[PDB]
């Protein structure tokens, strides 16, 4: 059996890293004047 | 009732205890959001379009925020995000010019 610690630890990174790193968006349903 | 003109994305989501991603499929219309299951192929959750707050859009994973509905947060990663973020808006757009007050 051969066991992975490259693959999983490289994508759970990149995936937690650009969340935080996001811009957000509102949209005009909510806000009335802009 | 099944409507015609359906677009499917699909995107990855992470599971409890465990810290891996598995295939789901996702199903998004005019008037609401679905998830449907790769294996079983039915629905088990959806949310109203109008119910929608704000959302975040990066390179390689899609962001939710929900109002007063969810008590969570919903993340899944993407590999068309930007096609995502356009496709909600402009159906944002097409309500607003039918209920105008």
């Amino acid at each position: 059996k051969l066991l992975i610690t490259i693959h999983d630890r490289k994508e759970f990174a990149k995936f937690e890293e650009e969340r935080a790193r996001a811009k957000w968006v509102y949209s005009p349903l909510h806000y009335s004047a802009r | 009732p099944l409507g015609s003109g359906v677009s499917f994305f699909l995107v990855k989501e992470k599971m409890k205890g465990k810290n891996k991603l598995v295939p789901r499929l996702l199903g998004i219309t005019k008037e609401s959001v679905m998830r449907v299951d790769e294996k079983t192929k039915e629905v088990i959750q959806e949310w109203s379009l109008t119910n929608i707050k704000r959302w975040a859009a990066s390179p390689k994973s899609f962001t939710l925020d929900f109002g007063d509905y969810q008590d969570g947060y919903y993340s899944v990663q993407t590999t068309e995000g930007e096609q995502i973020a356009q496709l909600i808006a402009g159906y944002i757009d097409i309500i607003l010019k039918k209920k105008k007050s």
